[PDB]
């Protein structure tokens, strides 16, 4: 698995989060993407739009650190990615 | 008893009754098979450049169940009850259930994996009762039973570290193996389970209430004193006194002193974080105990200071107990910000435990003469001296109840750092595993057979504690402060699941409201 | 007790012994599992404009059975004998018998969904005694024990609504989260059962009969009254007076007076509805109350008004309880006609309370003089007066029997607006969920687990009730009215199932048909 | 899903509706359409002809809502449509 990791500052806080999966299956075949937010500022509120698609919008994002956790699977090949985000 | 039967309900409540509370929860637990069946030699040698690190020990295929953390035993509204309400508690007995137990089949055969019960395979449970094995339930790790009722819980892997040799990864002549199959248990199949009975030890009553004065302001400030201090020596050498005025505390004698401290480092938090010395590694520059040849930290340092001053940001972080705002996962090695994290103020004590971050005071630190002037000394660190006060760690919500006190035969004042009871018999650690079921084995062998059918179990645990309290006796005229469910335009409700089910919790919630003067 | 053993019969049955009738019904229940064993906060913003809508609140894995409903307990012969021979009837007690539970564990693979009987699963259940949860109950709402016997039904599942910030979907410092786990409960096997009794308190008994007076014609028609009117005034101003006339109830003295009311707008049914105002969205004038700065539809209004005028066809809708033919699909917002809904009328109570949708009267709205002439006004609203007297909303067979009086101390007339009997203390919510079971979890982690095996539960359930009968003891000579099974050319039996097996409903029957002189 | 609706008036009621799927099959392979009547008026006798059909044939229809549910399936492709017939 990968580990990427992004971070922001000022009062901006709206993002969006993409997916990259090595092993690039054909048009014919589309995987459902999953995001699970494993970390967050105890103040968080916030909400995940788009979840299971590729890009994952993220708002009302107050400073601290996020992981999250997006897992690609498809037709026997399972697998997933890290992503953490930390916030001024 | 029966398949179809159940051998146990759920109960979860509290039940106030005068000076004694009972409180009861149940929780669903799940345990894996740990080791597979198998007893391992663990150890490790320098990690991160500390031999403080190496160690020599034994996981075993055991799990444990740990009721040691108060949210496993209050809910918070319970809590808020207990510390608005009275000026101390302590825990008087403990009841412990274990039923309703379910085996698991797990059978993976060609990309799937089917799960089917087995009637027939059994646990096997025992209570250590002698305190034979080694106790590793009061030092503030995971796995304790959850703070919200629903949420299903593993029970973690019973493991302990024995003696190695020379900071290294190397057994001693010493090194001692505890065998867990060496000792009477019980076997549970579906329709059985088990019970267990416990009373604890007169313990003295935790403390919960604040001073409403200053240890050393406690003269009465209308009245002087009937004595006289040292102030000065004339031009020709004589010594000079005078009287110590009423109201005036800085030179009033005093009949007694603050406990023991040991200066820590203080930092700020966000606030005045600009203040702060920038990138600064912790460890070299830390608090840190040598023994047998290694330095270890020792956070939270030993009890008597107070590791903030009321009205400040700044803290004294080594003597701070920090809690996750969230469960975390095992193993993480994310560097966290103060914006997830809950960190307690011991702020209450001031008035009677001395600031962690400064110096203790100062001393003399030579013969004055008619050369030499009179010149004094701070000192940075101080123990215990006759005709001292201080105050424990107070006891939060999420943290630690009780600490067994290591048997050596001499010990002061045994109260655990991390706030709680110091115990000599604590509650038993409860070992749980799955009896193993041997796969297919057709033909004989002197060698132990490896091939297990994979299982699991899962069932209900339920835990009732009766505590004894304190009543609150005070003549305090004007209103106390209490702990309320004070948040400015909530976005959601503390101590509440979130819209992901969630269970959320942004305060650490202490035990010191109420006051009492001196 | 056993697997092979029914933990309980099948009684459904009707035993009238002279003032007393019991009522048994035994229905088959899915219990499926909700949320997958989580709480989760629930919100919603303004919704169609209004805020109104919005709310703040929390649903729970747990479902609960609902019996507020009469044909839950009343077969449509039974009510025919009910209100053709009593002047009244009030619920007296109430037994509840959950049994012959049956847990399923469901398995979905490859585009193949097995479904097999987990023998070691638990079901939990408990009553809430003291009430200390919100009661949902009596609100109208779905999900009560079908009327025809042999239907399977599905579980509600139980949810609540707290308190929302500013007509918002955020919560306040007083929202209050309640877990349903924090309660004791009875956990069931296959084998096992439950049993809960229950007793109504002191309730005034509903009255199934309707008045063959008028209000204002009390006195007798042959006689006049000793008392003299204002009639007018001479040339001169002088006031002039005139005695009350046998007969003439316009002008005779009255002692009571009509219940209160509040106008409501009237629309005719089909055969005028070329009278009616064409395309008008009803919500922007309907009868609306204010509460914490949102207005709220108040269907059906408050006791005291009859919603039709016997022998029109112009209802006041507002004023009306409408029911479906037939069972709805959850969450549909089609736009039905009236031919395929029930609508209720009230006209039997039309000579004691007041139409809805007319003006209640007129009163004098100035001060007359020799310039100024007597001015009157009408009113459309008036609320209760001393020496008033109306008729409450009448019961249906496919209406609510119960509510709970809303706790706070002040109330008047406790008689819910939707009919029934208003309670202190209602038949306890009876809550039910499936105990969840962990999936194959093979490491330890702190969080709680996600993985649970998908199950589903099974059983019947069985409710006793005793009600209790006044006698009609009338004086009438000639024939009374009495509800009929009167249908020209049927096409297919009412109350019956038809060919597809669907129960066929056509009417709603009501509890107004013997009378009964002022 | 879909949601066509229908409406008809004066006495004449009988009516006939059919059943429109997207992604057609080959001639080979042939769907087993089934239709359910989820919504009628309380005093609605009627019958259903050719339920198992595309063409699901009404009669004696008396004024009122009627709610259909056509569904239809075949080899790996379940699907199904709505249908609304308002009678004046």
């Amino acid at each position: 698995s990968a580990g990427e990791s992004v971070q922001i500052t000022l009062p901006k806080n709206e993002v969006q989060l993409n997916a990259y999966v090595l092993q690039e299956p054909p048009k014919g075949e589309t995987y459902t993407y999953d995001w699970q937010l494993i970390t967050h500022p105890r103040d968080y509120s916030g909400e995940m739009e788009g979840k299971h698609s590729q890009i994952l919008k993220l708002s009302k994002l107050t400073p601290g650190l996020y992981e999250f956790k997006v897992i690609v699977e498809g037709q026997n090949a399972h697998g997933e990615g890290y992503v953490n985000v930390t916030v001024k | 008893d029966g398949v179809g039967n159940a051998s146990g309900d759920w109960h979860c409540d509290s039940t106030w009754m005068g000076d004694r509370v009972v409180t009861k929860s149940t929780r669903t637990w799940v345990l894996p098979s740990y080791n597979n069946h198998q007893y391992r030699e663990i150890k490790s040698g320098s990690v991160d450049g500390s031999n403080a690190n190496a160690y020599f020990g034994y996981s075993t295929p055991w799990g444990y169940f740990d009721f040691n953390r108060f949210h496993s035993h209050w809910s918070p509204r319970d809590w808020q009850r207990l510390i608005n309400n009275y000026w101390g508690f302590r825990p008087r007995s403990l009841r412990v259930k274990i039923f309703n137990i379910q085996v698991k089949e797990v059978t993976v055969q060609d990309s799937t994996t089917t799960i089917a019960n087995n009637l027939t395979s059994t646990v096997q449970v025992f209570t250590d009762d002698d305190y034979q094995l080694p106790y590793v339930v009061g030092n503030g790790t995971e796995g304790c039973l959850p703070a919200f009722p629903p949420q299903v819980f593993t029970l973690p892997q019973y493991g302990y570290a024995t003696l190695n040799r020379d900071n290294g990864d190397n057994p001693t002549e010493r090194s001692s193996f505890f065998c867990l199959e060496y000792f009477p248990s019980k076997m549970l199949r579906t329709g059985n389970n088990f019970e267990f009975t416990y009373s604890f030890e007169e313990v003295p009553f935790h403390c919960s209430f604040a001073p409403s004065q200053n240890l050393f302001k406690l003269a009465n400030p209308l009245v002087d004193q009937y004595l006289y201090r040292f102030v000065s020596t004339s031009a020709t050498g004589a010594i000079q006194f005078q009287k110590n005025l009423a109201g005036r505390y800085a030179n009033t004698y005093k009949n007694w002193f603050p406990g023991p401290m040991g200066r820590t480092q203080g930092w700020n938090t966000s606030s005045g974080s600009s203040t702060n010395r920038v990138s600064v590694n912790n460890f070299s520059v830390s608090n840190r105990m040598n023994l047998e040849g290694a330095s270890y930290q020792v956070n939270p340092q030993p009890n008597g200071m107070t590791n903030t001053l009321q009205g400040s940001n700044r803290y004294a972080l080594e003597n701070t107990m920090i809690f996750n705002a969230q469960n975390a996962t095992p193993g993480t090695t994310s560097v966290y910000p103060e914006d997830n994290l809950l960190l307690t103020s011991e702020s209450e004590t001031q008035p009677v435990n001395r600031v962690a971050y400064n110096t203790g005071g100062q001393m003399a630190t030579n013969a004055q003469n008619a050369t030499t002037a009179p010149t004094v000394g701070t000192y940075n660190l101080q123990e215990v001296l006759p005709g001292s006060v201080w105050m424990e760690r107070d006891v939060y919500l999420q943290g630690p109840i009780w600490a067994k006190i290591p048997e050596t035969g001499a010990h002061f004042h045994p109260s655990p750092a991390m706030g709680g009871f110091g115990l000599k018999h604590p509650p038993p650690m409860m070992l749980i595993k799955n009896t193993p079921v041997p796969g297919n084995i057709t033909s004989f062998s002197d060698v132990p057979v490896s091939s297990f059918i994979t299982q699991y179990s899962t069932g209900q645990v339920t835990v009732e504690m009766e505590w004894e309290l304190k009543k609150e006796n005070s003549k305090r005229w004007n209103p106390e402060i209490q702990y309320t469910n004070n948040y400015n335009d909530p976005q959601f409700v503390d101590f509440a699941p979130d819209g992901s089910g969630e269970y959320r919790t942004t305060r650490a919630i202490g035990t010191r409201y109420l006051t009492r003067p001196l």
